[PDB]
């Protein structure tokens, strides 16, 4: 029981852990979409 | 009579003048909803807040 109770855990905390690096790649998705975005604007932008 | 006349056109300015501003006013309210959007597109999705 005490074995069955620590996997039950162990499986929690690595879904846990999945569904929070799957978050943290897609903000860093995002954010490397926003810097792309803000390059692409300080080049075109401050052509002048 | 002439400067009538004049009173009488300048009014119809004054009208266009106001429901020009209408227009006007709405259309800012347009465009601005849509900049507000654009935000709620943005700034939702780059996740930082």
């Amino acid at each position: 029981t005490s074995i069955r109770e620590t996997l039950e855990n162990g499986e929690t905390r690595m879904k846990m852990l999945n569904e929070f690096v799957k978050k943290t790649s897609e903000e860093i998705d995002s954010l490397n979409e926003d810097v792309e975005e803000i390059k692409l604007q300080k080049e075109k932008e401050l052509h002048k | 009579s002439a400067h009538l006349k004049l009173k009488e056109m300048q009014k119809v300015l004054n009208a266009h003048r106001q429901r020009a501003m209408e227009a006007r006013s709405s259309l800012s309210k347009a465009q601005n909803k849509s900049k507000v959007l654009t935000a709620l597109s943005r700034l939702q999705k780059s996740g930082r807040i």
